[PDB]
DNA sequence: TGGAGAATCCCGGTGCCGAGGCCGCTCAATTGGTCGTAGACAGCTCTAGCACCGCTTAAACGCACGTACGCGCTGTCCCCCGCGTTTTAACCGCCAAGGGGATTACTCCCTAGTCTCCAGGCACGTGTCAGATATATACATCCTGT
DNA sequence: ACAGGATGTATATATCTGACACGTGCCTGGAGACTAGGGAGTAATCCCCTTGGCGGTTAAAACGCGGGGGACAGCGCGTACGTGCGTTTAAGCGGTGCTAGAGCTGTCTACGACCAATTGAGCGGCCTCGGCACCGGGATTCTCCA
């Protein structure tokens, strides 16, 4: 069972996210709220994934899979099949 | 001969509470409402027939397709309904 | 209230209002007018000397009622001419002197061309027509050319049109406008009411 | 002989119709062919949606103590509770108002 | 010693990183969250090397779009460094939340 | 005969009605000019697809259903009007 | 003379109008604004009275929700009237512009 | 006998399949009969949207001083232009980057 | 067997810049966007037809519905190059 | 901390127009039987996902230092709110003329269905050149003291 | 307002290598040639709804003026954040080994489409009464200045 993987997404990892944003200067309390904010994002998509692989009895999650849920949801993704 | 839904939706009130009314305006909104939903749930379950390349429409596709639209609790009672009917009906 | 005097079915016609003297009227017996307004009527027009009561009044007032209703019906002669009978008039008024009136009917608009028999297709290469069959079921009725009656209980193809190159005009107009042109058509009723006579017996 | 005839809803015990929503599957441009258990899954979903929201709407009502049902009553509903919210979140209703919100700094002190 | 004065490296890296079309986050890191936040919906799961990296292309995607409307927010109140109620204020405008 | 300068209809009193329902105390006074310049657009963005639609089934009388369904491919859609 | 202070007669006006569903627009110049517009697109065109009123409760419901959102702009910043400024911030962000 | 064989692309001067197109129509649920026409109208503009993108990526290119086409140029192009960026406004490109950009108050005084 | 467009892609390039070449990802991207905007018109022609009761899709309904979906000059010169093709196949 | 005064709330009596219930009939749903194909079920083959181990070095981590940015306090003055007068145009009845939407039979051309057959497009090899990787050099920009 | 040291970035040259452009063989799907029937266009008629004009009464927009309070600029202070250096740690890459589940055929049966005959449920038309809006009067509460 894994566990406290959050951490992972290190500090010197979101300052190169926000520098090609176009920020010059950081505050000290954006690294914990900024952790909390992917967290929910990735839960929305990887619940509908998993929706349709189980009406295909499959096993194994594809690339079409996450393709059609993020279309569903109004980001569409070019570039990975489709 | 135009069809609406008002004869139905008149007899659901009359189970919740026994001894009130509606008004025309209002009637007409409900109509809409039931349009609505009929072309989301239908509309999701022809593209998941599409992409597994089936030809027929059957209970399965009306389920999935439920749990991708309806939130959160919605989606778990919706669910029960649904499938407490389909086997009264088998049954006679 | 209208000068017909009978009672027409409300799915056969559309009520009209008269401004001056504010009645009920026939839409049908009128010529279905494009308002429901109109500014006089037949009492109107002609005075306190028009006696509804005489026969030829009455006949022109069937002839209008039968020709204004096939033409708003839009679909042609009906199957019998007792579903016709039945549908524009109701069953209480039914009498033997309507039935001659209708078959008198009937004859008028046989003699203008109106409505022509089928012998071998279309009657006329431009005038538009509908075409129908036709069983024939009341006794009376009289081919004005042929001089011959018409056989009961046999079905025939008939021939229906609007716009007759050659009709009368009492039937034709929508509205009436002055006395002489309402005593010129009674005196065409007397006509064509004396050939009739001529050419049944 | 034919042995009487007994409506598709009577028999899976509901109240919408359940002919009429298998006719409109077919003639709609979905699929090749329709089985014969979809149309009582759906009708018995759209049932269940409608239940819901007139039970709220009906106690606004009487909490306003009237014995109609108005848009103004069918708005307060919608907004008040959350997850039909999120359902309705493009949605206009005609005549319905916004719910009574000031922030807290416009207040006098 | 020659240091170079407060905020002349932060506008240095900002076009460096603005030039590129790499990732930015480590690979092997990523992949362990997405197991983890999988269990909950269904055990023993398999993924396909393409579908992991599909979800960290979206991913990055949202988050430096995100940064752009907070630095917006951060001038409209005459400040240069970014706070929390910053990311609130965007978020509730946009609809998320 | 040819309608002009029929946008200062929208009154500033107007203005000030919709912006209390809205729940704003204290407003400024170059807010009623930049008001009317963002209806403007507006109203000009639905009213051409509801021509559209209109030319397509060859009529000349726009009706509620056209009105209708140019809301509702912009994400707007309305309760309450046919439908 | 009994004046009320600035700012009493204003907080009572919000009570008002946030409890009552009627229209806020005068209908007859409303009318006249749309006739005009339609003339670029095809002249000699005509209006049902129902497709009028279906523009209005749009139109209404558009600029109603708008304000709310330019409010929590101008709070941000430490203020309290709207400026033009704070509608142009709630467009960008919104995605219109 | 038979008389060759002429492609109905080669008929209407184009590039694009016209066969193919028809195909997919049919066979999609759009609706119950496809014109004769269609397939020739929507091959047409099909093609037209294609040459706009690759004409503005190959110039990109050859600024930067090479001879193919990789994402970072379809980037460029699309987000340069303005009736092509309102298109695609919520589609995301895989391995394309960001435009540069500054705001000026951050820049030194 | 699997298709793609990516055959004819390579022509057109070739008109307009007789000598570059092409990546494969960027293959890719160019093959996703053609089946997108396939699928917008053509799902728009489809509710045409519905609202005026009709069972044909036919030319109209394909013009229309580009003026709905592009914006500004795009929508004008692609009708233009949509009837000068029908005309010539017309003819020939 | 206390009175005035204006604004809001609560009760009863009238009247009218809209919502609720009944009936005729017609058209759409139900019942019974036939025929053909879509999908369920079983078996097999080989691809790609998972697990483990050793090595090199690039990125993550902890700490010292100080200068620039955030936040609170004070003073000006200008712009918006509240209230009384005077004026303009929205709103409500009534009437009239005409435009355009809806209905129905007639007529003809266009699209679906079927059989034969052969080029256009896909899958599989092959080589070569455009791009990737080091190295030496030349130029532009920042920062402290003058 | 400069001078010069110090650091970071762009340019020209010389070797490798694997991904892309091109050729060959094979077969499945699109084109050619017919026929049959129904889907949509057209002309004549019916009839209601949108547009324009006229007059009167009163609600609402427009204007003026006095103050009050909020927007804005300037100044000072304490500390949180950026920059640089030394030590520690998992990420990344190249192997080896194994088996689960994806993807493809072949057989056959239960299920949905389609047709003819029958009948009852829902739509349109009509009456009828009561729920709610309006008006008048009294009671209660919130704001403002001494
Ligand atoms: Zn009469
Ligand atoms: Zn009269």
């Amino acid at each position: 069972v894994l566990r406290d993987n959050i951490q992972g997404i290190t500090k010197p990892a979101i300052r190169r996210l926000a520098r090609r944003g176009g920020v010059k200067r950081i505050s000290g309390l954006i690294y914990e709220e900024t952790r909390g904010v992917l967290k929910v994002f990735l839960e929305n998509v990887i619940r509908d994934a998993v929706t349709y692989t189980e009406h295909a009895k499959r096993k194994t999650v594809t690339a079409m899979d996450v393709v059609y849920a993020l279309k569903r949801q109004g980001r569409t993704l070019y570039g990975f099949g489709g | 001969r135009k069809e609406s839904y008002a004869i139905y939706v008149y007899k659901v009130l009359k189970q919740v509470h026994p001894d009130t009314g509606i008004s025309s305006k209002a009637m007409s909104i409900m109509n809409s409402f039931v349009n609505d939903v009929f072309e989301r749930i239908a509309g999701e379950a022809s593209r998941l027939a599409h992409y597994n390349k089936r030809s027929t429409i059957t209970s399965r596709e009306i389920q999935t397709a439920v749990r991708l639209l309806l939130p959160g609790e919605l989606a778990k009672h919706a669910v029960s309904e649904g499938t407490k009917a389909v086997t009264k009906y088998t049954s006679a | 209230s209208c000068e017909c005097g009978l009672e027409v079915p409300k799915a056969a016609t559309v009520l009209k209002t008269c401004k001056s003297c504010r009645k009920t009227l026939h839409g049908i017996c009128y010529g279905n007018f494009l308002h429901s307004s109109i500014e006089k009527c037949f009492t109107c027009i002609f005075g306190p000397s028009l006696d509804t009561k005489w026969s030829k009044f009455q006949d022109l007032m069937m002839i209008r009622k039968v020709f204004r209703f096939l033409v708003r019906k839009k679909k042609g002669f009906p199957a019998s001419i007792t579903e016709l009978i039945d549908s524009f008039i109701n069953v209480e008024d039914q009498n033997n002197e309507v039935k001659e009136r209708v078959a008198f009917a009937l004859f008028v608009f046989f003699l203008d061309e109106t409505l022509c028999l089928d012998n071998g297709g279309k009657p006329s290469q431009t005038i538009r027509y509908v075409t129908s069959s036709v069983l024939v079921d009341v006794k009376g009725i009289v081919i004005p050319n042929t001089r011959k009656q018409l056989n009961v209980n046999h079905e025939y193809k008939w021939h229906f049109t609007t716009s007759s190159p050659k009709a009368e005009s009492f039937y034709q107009e929508v509205l009436p406008n002055s006395r002489k042109q309402v005593e010129s058509w009674l005196q065409d009723i007397t006509n064509l009411r004396k050939v009739y006579s001529e050419a049944l017996s | 002989t034919r042995a009487k005839a007994k409506t598709r809803s009577s028999r899976a015990g509901l109240q919408f119709p359940v002919g009429r929503v298998h006719r409109l599957l077919r003639k709609g441009n979905y699929a090749e062919r329709v089985g014969a258990g979809a149309p009582v899954y759906l009708a018995a979903v759209l049932e269940y949606l409608t239940a819901e929201i007139l039970e709220l709407a009906g106690n606004a009502a009487r909490d306003n103590k009237k014995t109609r049902i108005i848009p103004r009553h069918l708005q307060l509903a919608v907004r008040n509770d959350e997850e039909l919210n999120k359902l309705l979140g493009r949605v206009t209703i005609a005549q319905g108002g916004v719910l009574p919100n000031i922030q807290s700094v416009l207040l006098p002190k | 010693p020659h240091r170079y004065r407060p905020g002349t490296v932060a506008l240095r890296e900002i076009r460096r990183y603005q030039k590129s079309t790499e990732l930015l986050i480590r690979k092997l890191p990523f992949q362990r969250l997405v197991r983890e936040i999988a269990q909950d919906f269904k055990t023993d799961l398999r993924f396909q090397s393409s579908a992991v990296m599909a979800l960290q292309e979206a991913s990055e995607a949202y988050l430096v779009a995100l940064f752009e409307d907070t630095n917006l927010c951060a001038i409209h109140a005459k400040r240069v460094t970014i706070m929390p109620k910053d990311i609130q204020l965007a978020r509730r405008i946009r609809g998320e939340r």
